């Protein structure tokens, strides 16, 4: 007559001499799959037109979220460095007669 | 004016009080019936974006296309106007400068999303409920009708709370609960 | 964003995962931890002080979270969703464990009593309800939807009285005697109810 | 016409669905009135919200309550849910405020289960 | 959370119905790229269009895990959670446990009473990843579906030739330290599918060298997965067996969660074809 | 479906055969069916009529 299905196959012994073979040939060889982590001026007249491109941009983001009604998608990367000066701290506050804070910027383990 | 004859056709062959090449085909007017907006200046308020979008689509154009700020740069962007929701799909680069209409930006409007959420039967008449007082807005209720909403936001329109329109429904249902006095 | 206020600076800024928006806020009375909520997300974001790493997604609400606010006394924290719920956390030492108390309507607002053991909530039905923490029932609820002024606005075409606006209310705070409340929403208007008799001390336009 | 108010009361899969009227005091359950309620041991966990705020309160109203689904002890706490919600959403409604907040704070005091559905929703570990 | 869950299934369509007429345009454009780069001759459908010429202009600048997984992939952990299938039996609720050891972030709900949609439903809402089902008959189990679940797709697995561990002898615990993988012999399209719908059980970014590897074995349709650990000795690599033997085989792939019974059937074991013991996945 | 196979371990001489119908439908024979002595379980791909013969060529 005629079948229609390769049954289940067996695990005979030699089934897995040729499998356990198998994965000693990838260990060793230490190629295999894995889900590995995902990680984390130019010329003149081109800056001068990544100037005002970007100019326009904050110019169109200011407008975009005023129709949306502020709710904002935040950007998704950010990356910046900034330079800081020791300044004796009543000189970073708004011009006003007192103060809340005395000391240096700077703190004694960043001089 | 009076279905000028034959011979008056030829001297007149390009006058025309209603229609104008200034006037631009009155596309104005025809997409405010269409989504049923209040205020005249209301179209051209948009499509002043409207038309910023294309011309930031543009010099974004004129970048060399192997650009790691260009690259980076409309794709910052295409996040935002997707997810205000005026442009369908996000991958087409070419969608900001060919699918960023007026009549996309003006059917992410609030009585648009109130016809298209099926909330009310028309458009017409979801203008009518907003103006009345029975849309909201997670807590408060909004009362102008040109509230443009974010895809994101799209979740949260309700009728609001104890309304005489969002108590009719739940009669229907039979389904009315009063200790929520509904 | 984490600030000094003997220097005037950023320790560190914390962020999330993928970029949501931050309404509200919750620290750590022994500061170490800072939470904060979205309407974006519906996960309660948890950062160290030290490392701005986010130690956890605490999640499990429907609906954004409204406010976070821990207690002072064994630092549990609360959550207020809109998905009606009440749900308390417990986010220290070996536990992990969360009991959620179903109110009315969305809430919005919560803050937690000095003592550490009661929480006031500010639904949208506009009631004041005051919950147990060790227990997960009431004490009691008072009734803020008359008791409150509201405006007609220019562009309106409803009446003042029959307004869904501004009859709940979008901040609550306990006084640190633990007996009273002062709300204030939306509307015109300021209450301090007290909290054992159940009754508005005085209305403040 | 008719001052009526219809409230829910939900258990396990039981509904009850309690319409309240004015009229003389006749509470009726499944068009048999509430002293013939079938487990006759948790008779009295459905005379809570008689029993509780005080019986005088019926003396003008009507309970119609029908309630399908459930079984024999999780329709009777789907019976004390609608009567205490209907009786409390009656007296925001058509009598006065100042009643309901008495009622509200009885019910509450006495157990929160008669007013607000205890969703025993899952939870993953 | 209901509504706004259900909301992103449908743009997610969108997006995905977008694309499939957008391949030709995709497909189009390579053509403009190359012409442009080398080669004169441009064909007669493409010269034509001024719609794709001005296109073009914009569409320079463009450039693989599944959709599904695309957005996790190898940011944020899995957590997922093994369940039974309904008054297991205790030869089976053993063998759950084998499943919640053989991931990690792996947690045993036992299940009775339970509906679907609210074990489902109660799974969005706290948050996981996918949802490890089983079934059995008589003691031997039977079946197995993994289900993503943000709209994410599942896999009822049918698996035959079972060794539970607690069987054997007691010869201790397992590692369970994230292992390596061993995906061997998938070739089709659809057994990409069932490579990027397993590895994602997976928390990402195993050591260099830690000591426990999971291989995923397809010889002749039925994918063989066993447990393993390994040392490495002077000149060659010596291994022995822990945790269970299973074969496996896929049976059906809908694009919903387990829960929806209607969603649309990506794959499907035909076995009543002229043709269904020639193909190999299929 | 009864009364093809006489015994139970008949049918499991004969276990994965390609049965088909009259009316055209496929199918395998799967369990030889205990408590009878005669009959089997079989998995068509439809549903199969009580008014209909089935037939398993053979050779």
């Amino acid at each position: 007559f005629d079948r229609t299905a390769k049954p289940v196959p067996v695990i005979t012994s030699e089934v897995t001499e040729s499998l356990e073979d198998m994965i000693r040939r990838r260990i060793q060889d230490s190629n295999f799959d894995d889900l590995q982590r995902r990680t984390l001026a130019l010329s003149e007249e081109l800056q001068k037109a990544h100037s005002e491109i970007s100019e326009l941009y904050a110019n169109l983001v200011y407008k975009l979220d005023v129709l949306s009604s502020v709710h904002f998608v935040p950007k998704p990367a950010s990356t910046s460095l900034e330079i800081r000066v020791e300044t004796p701290t009543i000189s970073m506050e708004d011009a006003q007669p007192l103060y809340m804070s005395n000391a240096s910027s700077l703190a004694p383990q960043e001089i | 004016v009076r279905k000028l004859k034959h011979h008056e056709q030829k001297l007149l062959k390009k006058v025309d009080f209603l229609e104008w090449k200034q006037d631009q085909g009155h596309r104005d007017t025809q997409v405010m019936r269409t989504y049923h907006i209040q205020n005249r200046e209301d179209y051209h308020k948009y499509n002043r974006i409207c038309g910023d979008i294309r011309r930031l689509a543009n010099k974004l154009s004129l970048l060399p296309p192997t650009d790691p700020f260009r690259r980076k740069h409309e794709q910052l962007l295409l996040d935002k106007l997707y997810a205000m929701g005026v442009l369908t799909t996000k991958s087409k680069i070419s969608d900001l400068e060919n699918k960023v209409t007026v009549s996309a930006i003006c059917r992410r409007r609030l009585p648009v999303i109130m016809h298209r959420l099926k909330m009310a039967e028309t458009i017409q008449d979801a203008v009518k409920f907003i103006e009345q007082g029975h849309v909201r807005v997670g807590p408060n209720l909004i009362n102008d009708p040109a509230y443009l909403v974010t895809r994101n936001m799209e979740d949260y329109v309700t009728w609001v709370d104890n309304s005489k329109i969002k108590k009719t429904l739940l009669r229907y249902r039979n389904q009315i609960d009063d200790f929520d006095f509904s | 964003r984490a600030w000094d206020l003997i220097r005037y600076r950023n320790f560190r800024t914390f962020t999330g995962t993928e970029r949501i928006q931050f309404n509200c806020l919750a620290v750590d009375p022994s500061g170490e931890v800072v939470c904060a909520g979205s309407l974006d997300n519906f996960d309660i974001h948890v950062w160290s002080v030290q490392t701005g790493q986010l130690l956890d997604a605490l999640s499990g609400h429907e609906g954004p979270v409204s406010c976070l606010s821990f207690s002072q006394e064994n630092s549990v924290l609360a959550s207020a969703s809109w998905d009606k719920t009440i749900r308390i956390w417990s986010i220290f030492g070996r536990s992990q464990q969360v009991e959620p108390i179903e109110v009315y309507s969305d809430v919005l607002a919560l803050s937690m009593r000095p003592d550490g053991k009661e929480v006031a909530v500010s639904t949208l039905k506009g009631q004041i309800s005051i919950f147990n923490i060790e227990d997960a029932k009431q004490v009691g609820n008072i009734d803020c939807r008359k008791d409150i002024i509201s405006g007609r606005f220019n562009q309106d075409r409803f009446t003042a009285k029959n307004s869904e606006r501004s009859k709940f209310f979008t901040t609550i705070h306990y006084s640190f005697d633990g007996m009273a409340i002062v709300a204030g929403g939306n509307n015109n208007s300021i209450c301090l109810y007290d909290v054992p008799n159940e009754v508005l001390l005085k209305r403040f336009i | 016409a008719v001052p009526s108010v219809q409230t829910f009361g939900k258990k396990k899969s039981a509904t009850a669905v309690a319409h309240v009227k004015a009229g003389k005091g006749l509470i009726k359950v499944n068009g048999s009135p509430i002293t013939l309620v079938e487990p006759e041991i948790l008779r009295f966990k459905v005379y809570e919200p008689l029993l509780l705020v005080g019986l005088d309160k019926f003396s003008n109203i009507d309970i119609r309550v029908r309630v399908t689904g459930g079984g024999h002890v999780s329709q009777v706490y789907a019976i004390r849910q609608a009567i205490a919600k209907g009786l409390v959403a009656y007296h925001q409604k058509y009598v006065d405020e100042q009643s309901k907040n008495e009622l509200k704070k009885a019910f509450t005091s006495y157990d929160r289960t008669l007013l607000i559905a205890d969703s025993r929703r899952p939870e993953p570990k | 959370m209901l509504r706004r869950q259900a909301r992103e299934r449908r743009e997610y369509l969108y997006r995905k119905a977008q694309e499939l007429q957008d391949s030709q345009l995709q497909q189009k454009r390579q053509i403009i790229k190359q012409a442009l780069a080398q080669g004169k001759p441009l064909p007669k459908e493409l010269a034509e269009d001024e719609s794709l010429q001005k296109d073009f202009r914009y569409d320079q600048s463009l450039k693989q895990v599944d959709d599904e997984y695309a957005a996790t992939s190898g940011i944020m952990d899995p957590r997922i959670i093994v369940t039974t299938s309904r008054d297991p039996s205790t030869r089976l609720s053993q063998f759950a446990k084998e499943i919640k050891l053989l991931f990690p972030n792996a947690v045993r709900l036992n299940r009775g009473n339970y509906v679907m949609p609210n074990l489902v439903d109660a799974c969005k809402k706290s948050g996981t990843t996918d949802l490890v089902v089983l079934h059995e008959h008589r003691g031997v189990p039977t079946s197995l579906t993994i289900s993503h679940f943000p709209h994410g797709p599942t896999a009822q697995f049918s698996l035959h030739n079972v060794v539970m561990r607690h069987d054997i002898i007691n010869a201790g615990n397992q590692s369970e330290v994230n292992p390596h993988l061993i995906f061997d012999n998938f070739t089709t399209a659809l057994g990409k599918r069932v490579v990027c719908i397993l590895k994602h059980l997976f928390n990402a970014g195993p050591k260099k060298d830690s000591e426990r590897v999971i291989t995923f074995a397809n010889r002749g349709d039925f994918i063989s997965v066993r447990q393993h650990v390994y040392v490495r000795t002077r000149e060659g690599v010596e291994i022995a067996e822990v945790g269970p033997r299973f074969e496996m085989r896929l049976f059906e792939l809908r694009l919903g969660t387990l829960e929806n019974k209607d969603a649309d059937v990506e794959w499907q074991l035909r076995r009543f074809i002229r043709t269904a013991n020639k193909k190999d996945y299929l | 479906i009864k009364d093809m196979f006489s015994s139970a371990m008949e049918v499991a001489r004969f276990e994965g055969a390609q049965i088909k119908t009259v009316s055209g439908i496929r199918g395998e024979i799967k369990r030889a069916l205990s408590k009878p002595e005669g009959h089997y379980r079989a998995a068509f791909e439809d549903k199969i009529l009580m008014s209909d013969i089935v037939i398993l060529r053979s050779w």
